[PDB]
């Protein structure tokens, strides 16, 4: 009852893999080696074996071994199934083809046998949680591969998504424009809701809030899987208003192909200030509404919302909460759409914010994750196929992607289909 | 997973190889009997990439050594690490190329070919899994350039979607040693053009002017510049070899650094370079490093980047360092920079990092170039080489050799088609 | 009462049977010299005599003296009666005809008189238990030499059959495919129960779930006889649910020549990971269900499922049995026949399984052997009847086998009636 | 117990055959005298394979010694273990057979053969179950080729169903020290191709090759080659003297190795070698013993495997090895070499794995080949053979022994039908 199968593909989906498994161990109080020192909430994430082994409900893919080689040999190794952690020989090499056609087309059949054999030890799945690049060639041309075959295998479970999308400066390839929206099917036909999530929208956020001057990908993964530990608090623990996985859905997503929401969590802060600010629930709730803390670098004030999931979780009372969403709604720079008189979805979870020892992020009585789906994240989406524009006006890489099987018409296919979803966003407005 | 395939040809081939295999030794802690004597078991995980285990835990480097004069092997052979290689692998001739390309590739290494082609199949059955070839060699003089092409046309023909990768130390006219070096480059580089999937240009000059300019060595020999090339060698595989937070393997440098698919001509450089009385005072970190990786003294070959413009520039970067300070370095040059950036492409550089840093320093960065710049090295020489046949001077040396003038006629209008793909982008 | 007597025949079933006499004397607390320090328990697999010495109802057999002369100078060579160890003077050189016609006519009417012994010994026989490879030429020809003669002598008797089959790409031999469909007419004439195992299956499990990079064969012998020990389990010892061998076959076999179940063992684990997984019975039933942990390179996707004989051992209860098989009914990726409404036979039994000390698989409180009907199979024919196809279109060895005694024409017999057992697998699945 | 009967002819035959008792009398730990002296009982537990008990535990050989002159009997008696064989089996002429095969197959060694079979015969029948004959001899000179075959007819008429294995160094070009080589030769294949059911195919020219390319030998001996072939003779018998994790007959052996009755002649080869001052620096494993093994600079015959393609290839491993990894191996080499096997057999390699492995290294493999480049062998001799028969030249030193022209014209005719049949498969 209310399990999740994650699935964590290529080094971005498997390096905040490395970082949800770190988070979700100290919450259930699993130690490294999979061990329970001394209730169910565990249920969700990890199967249990009878030697009082506690094994995580997920998959590792990878083309290339670099990556998963080391969850094999690091702290982590006695926790994972081996045949769970999944490798190729041959990197995807930032083509989406290689990863979708080519060399991806070879470990697919062994990454659906593993999500088989883990989604016939659960009873009730609840859904499945997918981590990707949308940049990478595994993470855009594995995962699309992926979900096709998932989406025709368990056709009712929902897939929530979880994608390092394309910045507005920020980038580390030249082709991941291509690849970004040759994925555009993949999260419209294949998915049921897509967090984007940016990499220069966190290093801000880690820069102003955290004070680190200097952020590796450590700092960014250790945000990005509380956030997954805050979706799936209500699925693990008691709390005053628990929130089902579709019963988020059903007040997230106004229409079919309208589920990307914006994420943000609350507070962010370091133990330098954590001791002199209040954290009141009403300033956590104001916090989230800030363009200065949105994981994507978009402004919502150029937009309109459409709904509003906030989940609070540790030392919060519904008096509080309806208190804050009433200075919410007072707010002439915070707009919704006619349509939505209601706008917020609350959940409430008593289970606080679980600390990585490790981590820059303080100790906190209570959060918020705030999931909000917002008209202006196509802005995040007019930035990257204006990228995409000027490059396939030249054709300029396209030899890669038509050398390795791909048709050359599946870039102006998804240019097109990509140009229909940015209309949908606008159209909805009004 | 993922060996490579090195091959060694010619004296600077032969040179600039045998110096690479110390420095990559040096990083897997091998010592120079082949036995392993390292640090860490990171330097034990991937030495399959560039050795093969044998009895006793002693590992044979996969190289292969071609010659057409026994001497250059006789020289490795007894050199700082000769002994480490495979006695089958030295596969040499006995009279040389005469400083002659239609030598190397129709008669004294086309005889040779067939003794080194067969013992290259021997180190490529034995991979688990190859993804390329790494070949050095240079482009003046008839070995490199001559039996060189002619062996990346056979394996090229014999394994057609492995990366073919070479390092190619070619021609400038204010260091050079050789009268026909312009002929010998014009016929060589009209195999490069159509059959490698990345060509690093390198130049003497560009060479010693890092060692004058930047490490203010007073004699710099062939063995300083040799360890400059194997700094930039070691430095493109290392995503392969060592983990990383951004992974690049050459594939996804090549996918990255190719727009259009004969503009494969890269131009690298290193750094940190510090004029050895000098290091106490230099603050090694990210900016610095971007300040002596994107100026024009710093590269690998002639072309001031200030003549063109990049396509793609790529910087692997290794050692412990943040991903912010790296993204927002490598944005600030090409904006700052932005007119000797193609504004066709919307972020012309591709960034990888290694988790470890070369033996003895805390970061370094190898950069790989492409741009409209390298027209200047394919223009000079091409001129140089006109200037020449337009009186037939030399020719009689390839002809007697049964090559046709209508060959060099043929090398020389693809040497122009060459340069006019890297000056149509400008 | 309840004894059974196992045959094994050349080198892979002899060796098979030096793994499973190493398991069922730790199992029963009899000595490598046969004593027993200080229930009948032992009864079904060892005779004892008057000294208090305990006596193995085995019979060794191989046509060549190598193998069974280590068996006669190892720890073991106190075990065996000496003239049940069984050999010839000629190996069969992998030539069937060498086994069946030439070679093993002089052996068989020895072999007889053994068996004879034994079964004179017993009191209510509950069948035989034999051990071969079919790629051998002993393992294939003499097995299907004696099956002919115990087919006649004790027809009554339920003939339980163990066979290392040829896999998709591992092979020994360039004949394997010769002999196993000459083998073909033993199996469906003079068989009861017939349990095909893979080489490259069990690799790969070794691979994925003990984590050992590079097993030998006495890794895959440990795997192929904790089968055998859970299938006699319920012969042996106090349970729940006890299954009957011919229980056993009423539930597994739906018609006559639909005998070939695939098999698979739970949990296949090492220590590393066995303290840190939970094993609970819902997990070790669902681990039956991946494509990852079958011990033949198919399938079950592919197929449909007959029957499933789900035989546990160990620390269970009826509750968490019915719990999970319930879960499984859930899952639309296992999908029965329409015919079979009920799908699964349940055996529990109160014996944990026993650990040989030299191993790599874990102490655990609970396994399942999972037994399963399957139309799945019928590709692991299919990929070996390819293979003998372009042999026999070029005659490619015939003359080996025409030299020593055998018709021409059995080859095409035999790849007849191959294509009529997969003729009938196929016909059942609609 | 599956005992084998060893026969040597001629200097080459009684050579390699000495040669071979040395190398397995260490393997067995068998004295000089004749006398045990080894550490493990596995050694003594099949030692009757080649020897017979004689009274104070001494073991004698059961090899029966034939040539036509007594100076290499001389040889052999006064060698390094001479002193061990029976003095009955020394079976000899004293006028020689002048390297001519009908002085060995019709007048010198025809006088000699009712003395050598009914010795033979004495062995054969102090046997417990025979397997097998087991000749070493050479196709060049006079002896080997034509009272070898002589002697290999007369016991196949009768033991007719027991293993016939024989091992045969035969002529090439570069390599040669007789006139009429080419004549003996093409006589002598003609009864190998009808009574053999194995013969293992050996050249100087490969055995040379092996010594240079790959030992780095400075000057080898007809020794040094001796103990090539020798290794490989102990290799393929070893699956009967020792246990293993898969066992092979000689007979399990011939069922996998031999598609069609005649394609027997097999192409012998051995792994681990080493050049003596490297072995230290190589990793003993399954991957590199692959890597060695197929590659065609360790073969024992002139054919590169490159010019056809193979039939069957049986490796013989020993040592304490992996059944995955050897598995692994025998399928990555047939995969990533599909080009060169046989597309009509759905796997070409039989593999077997002995737990003991030769005295002095951790794991060896000796290879057999069957391919269809050993038609290269029989054509190179075929054309020599032709050239010279053509103008009659030295036919009357034949004629004179009362053979026919029409004899030379029916070997000849049966080799080019050998070559066709391989050629056939190609
Ligand atoms: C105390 C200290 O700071 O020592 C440094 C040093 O002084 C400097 C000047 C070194 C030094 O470099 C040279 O002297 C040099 C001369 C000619 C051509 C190239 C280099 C150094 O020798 C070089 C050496 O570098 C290495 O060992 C790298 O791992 C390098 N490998 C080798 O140089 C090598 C040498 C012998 C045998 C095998 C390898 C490497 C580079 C790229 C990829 C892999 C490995 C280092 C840190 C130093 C000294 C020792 C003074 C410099 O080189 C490097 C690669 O760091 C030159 O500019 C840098 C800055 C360093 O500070
Ligand atoms: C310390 C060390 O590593 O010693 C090795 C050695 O250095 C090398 C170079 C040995 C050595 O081989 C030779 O020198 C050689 C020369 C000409 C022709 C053939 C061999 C060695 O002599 C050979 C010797 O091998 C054996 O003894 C085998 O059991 C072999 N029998 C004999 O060679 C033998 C010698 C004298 C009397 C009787 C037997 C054998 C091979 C196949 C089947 C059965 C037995 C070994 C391990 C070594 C030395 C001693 C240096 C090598 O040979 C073998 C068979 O291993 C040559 O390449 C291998 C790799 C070894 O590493
Ligand atoms: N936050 C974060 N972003 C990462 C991390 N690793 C990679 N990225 C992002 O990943 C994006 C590019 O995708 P790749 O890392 O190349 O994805 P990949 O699936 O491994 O691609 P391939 O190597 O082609 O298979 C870049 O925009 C990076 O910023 C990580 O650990 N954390
Ligand atoms: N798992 C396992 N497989 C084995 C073992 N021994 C042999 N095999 C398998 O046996 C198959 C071939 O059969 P043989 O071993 O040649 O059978 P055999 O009866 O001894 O054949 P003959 O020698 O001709 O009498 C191969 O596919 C091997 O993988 C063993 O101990 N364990
Ligand atoms: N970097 C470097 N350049 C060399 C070396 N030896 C020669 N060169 C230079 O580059 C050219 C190489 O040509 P060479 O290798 O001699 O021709 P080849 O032997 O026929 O292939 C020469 O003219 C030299 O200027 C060396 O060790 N290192
Ligand atoms: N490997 C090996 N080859 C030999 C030896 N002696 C001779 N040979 C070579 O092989 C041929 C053998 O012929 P030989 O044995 O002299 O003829 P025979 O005495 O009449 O049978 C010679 O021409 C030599 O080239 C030896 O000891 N070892
Ligand atoms: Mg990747
Ligand atoms: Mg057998």
């Amino acid at each position: 009852m209310r399990e999740c199968i994650s699935v964590h593909v290529g080094q971005a989906g498997v390096q905040i893999g490395n970082s949800c498994w770190e988070l979700y161990c100290l919450e259930h109080g699993l130690q490294p080696d999979g061990t329970m020192p001394s209730d169910s909430s565990f249920g969700t994430f990890f199967s249990e074996t009878g030697s009082g082994k506690h094994v995580p409900r997920a998959v590792f893919v990878d083309l290339e071994q670099t990556v998963i080689g080391e969850i094999r040999n690091g702290p982590y190794r006695s926790l994972f199934h081996p045949e769970q952690l999944i490798t190729g020989k041959e990197d995807a090499a930032n083509n989406y083809a290689r990863g979708h056609y080519t060399i991806g087309k070879e470990l697919i059949d062994s990454v659906l046998d593993r999500v088989r054999k883990m989604a016939d030890q659960c009873s009730g799945l609840q859904g499945f949680l997918v981590f990707h690049s949308f940049g990478g060639g595994t993470g855009s041309g594995f995962t699309s591969l992926l979900m096709e075959r998932l989406s025709v295998d368990y056709g009712k479970k929902s897939k929530l998504e979880f994608s390092v999308y394309p910045a507005p400066r920020i980038s580390t390839a030249v082709v991941e424009p291509y690849n970004s929206i040759l994925t555009t099917h993949t999260t419209l036909e294949h998915s049921d809701c897509a967090f984007m999530v940016d990499n220069e929208a966190i290093y801000d956020i880690c820069n102003r809030n955290l004070d680190i001057e200097r952020p590796s990908y450590t700092n960014l993964n250790r945000l990005i899987a509380q956030i997954v530990s805050s979706i799936t608090a209500s699925l693990r623990f008691d709390g005053a208003l628990n929130v089902d996985l579709t019963e988020f859905q059903t007040n997230l997503v106004p229409y079919p192909r309208i589920h990307f929401p914006l994420v943000t969590y609350s507070p962010i802060i370091s133990a330098e200030k954590a001791y002199h600010e209040q954290l009141s629930v009403p300033e956590i709730t104001n916090a989230c509404f800030e363009y200065s803390n949105q994981m994507v670098k978009c402004d919502p004030r150029r937009g309109k919302y459409m709904a509003c999931c906030l989940l609070y979780r540790g030392d919060v009372v519904p008096k509080d909460v309806n208190a804050a969403i009433a200075a919410i709604k007072t707010r002439r720079s915070i707009q919704f759409v006619d349509w939505c008189p209601t706008g917020f979805k609350v959940g409430i979870n008593y289970q606080p914010p679980t600390a990585v020892p490790g981590g820059d992020v303080a100790k906190v009585l209570r959060a918020v994750c705030m999931l909000s789906n917002t008209t202006a994240i196509a802005e995040a989406w007019a930035r990257l196929d204006h990228k995409f524009d000027l490059m396939y006006s030249k054709r300029a890489f396209v030899h890669w992607y038509v050398g390795e099987g791909m048709e050359e018409g599946e870039f102006s296919e998804a240019r097109e289909d990509m140009a229909a979803l940015e209309k949908d966003y606008e159209e909805v407005g009004t | 997973m993922r060996e490579i395939v090195h091959l060694q040809a010619g004296q600077c081939g032969n040179q600039i190889g045998a110096k690479f295999w110390e420095v990559i030794s040096d990083e897997h802690g091998i010592d120079p009997t082949g036995a392993y004597h390292g640090d860490s078991d990171l330097q034990l995980e991937r030495i399959n990439v560039y050795y093969n285990e044998a009895t006793g835990g002693k590992y044979v480097p996969r190289a292969v050594l071609v010659d057409l004069e026994p001497g250059t092997m006789d020289s490795v052979r007894s050199g700082p690490f000769g002994q480490i290689f495979r006695p089958d692998n030295f596969v040499f001739g006995q009279s040389g190329a005469g400083n002659n390309w239609a030598k190397g590739h129709y008669t004294e290494g086309a005889e040779l070919v067939d003794s080194v082609l067969d013992v290259v199949r021997k180190e490529a059955e034995s991979c688990d899994c190859l993804q390329g070839f790494q070949l050095t060699h240079s482009l003046g003089g008839g070995t490199g350039s001559g039996m060189g092409t002619l062996l990346i046309s056979k394996i090229r023909e014999e394994y057609p979607d492995r990366i073919m990768n070479t390092f190619s130390v070619v021609p400038s006219p204010k260091v050079s040693d050789t009268v026909v070096e312009p002929y010998n480059a014009t016929l060589s580089v009209h195999q490069l053009v159509e059959n490698t999937d990345e060509t690093y240009c390198i130049d003497n000059e560009a060479l010693y002017d890092i060692c004058f300019r930047t490490l203010k060595l007073t004699t710099p020999t062939y063995g300083d510049l040799n360890h400059l090339v194997s700094a930039t060698m070691s430095g493109v595989t290392t995503c392969l070899r060592f983990p990383g937070q951004l992974n690049a393997d050459l594939r996804k440098l090549a996918v990255n650094m190719v727009p259009f698919p004969r503009l494969h001509f890269f131009m690298p450089g290193f750094a940190p370079l510090t004029s050895r009385g000098s290091q106490q005072y230099r603050a090694l970190t990210v900016p610095e490093l971007t300040q002596q990786m994107f100026d024009a003294k710093n590269m690998m070959a002639a072309c001031d980047p200030r003549h063109g413009r990049y396509l793609t520039v790529a910087a692997i970067f290794r050692g412990r360092m943040s991903m912010k300070e790296v993204d927002e370095q490598m944005l600030n040059v090409q904006n700052k920079n932005s007119s000797y950036f193609v504004e066709w492409i919307p972020n012309n550089v591709k960034t990888a990092v290694c988790d470890i840093p070369p033996r003895g320093l805390k970061m370094s960065a190898t950069f790989i170039g492409n741009s409209t710049a390298i027209q200047e090295l394919f223009k000079r020489i091409s001129e140089q080489f006109t200037a020449m046949f337009r009186r037939k001077a030399f020719l009689h040396w390839y002809t007697g050799e049964g090559m046709d003038e209508m060959e060099f006629t043929e090398a020389e209008s693809n040497m122009n088609d060459l340069v006019s793909e890297y000056q149509q982008y400008q």
